[PDB]
């Protein structure tokens, strides 16, 4: 998994 | 501690009087969680991931607790695939990347 | 470097001989950058995460550089939003979560 998060 | 990388590095995390457990995630802006146990209204909010953009439940001013911390942050719930906990958490339990 | 998390971070990369800037990322399992040029061979896998699935090439033992330091891993190529560096090459240049 990318657990890549933009907020 | 001084969290190496070999597995996810899960902490647990109390929220809303349930015990959760969170992948501290240097790579993601915000905190992320699937289902909590938070009764008050959210506002909309869209996030960014890997494959598009998900719309997501923001809660604000969330007690949270964070191995051994209670902390306030935001916390938002959406569709993510595993629990995470952002920046704007782990910020405030002074948590570092070193190398 | 003792880094905070304050804002993104992100670190120089070197890799297929560019020099481009990826974020530690330890939330992502694997590595994954926009397209870049490396030679050897490729095989493709499927990546999950926020927004769903994407389609990548894997490439193995590839060379790549992590703010000076060289490290070999597996690499992935793909249409992600931002370069990612993974759990499987900061393990390699021994990164730590610090609390």
């Amino acid at each position: 998994t990318i657990m890549m998060q933009r907020g | 501690p001084q969290i190496t990388l070999w597995q996810r590095p899960i902490v647990t995390i109390k929220i809303g009087g349930q015990l959760k457990e969170a992948l501290l995630n240097t790579g993601a802006d915000d905190t992320v969680l699937e289902e909590v146990n938070l009764p008050g209204r959210w506002k909309p909010k869209l996030i960014g991931g890997i494959g598009g953009f998900v719309k997501v439940r923001q809660y604000d001013q969330v007690p949270i607790e964070i191995c051994g911390h209670k902390v306030i942050g935001t916390v938002l719930v959406g569709p993510t695939p595993t629990n995470v906990i952002g920046r704007n958490l782990m910020t405030q339990i002074g948590c570092t990347l070193n190398f």
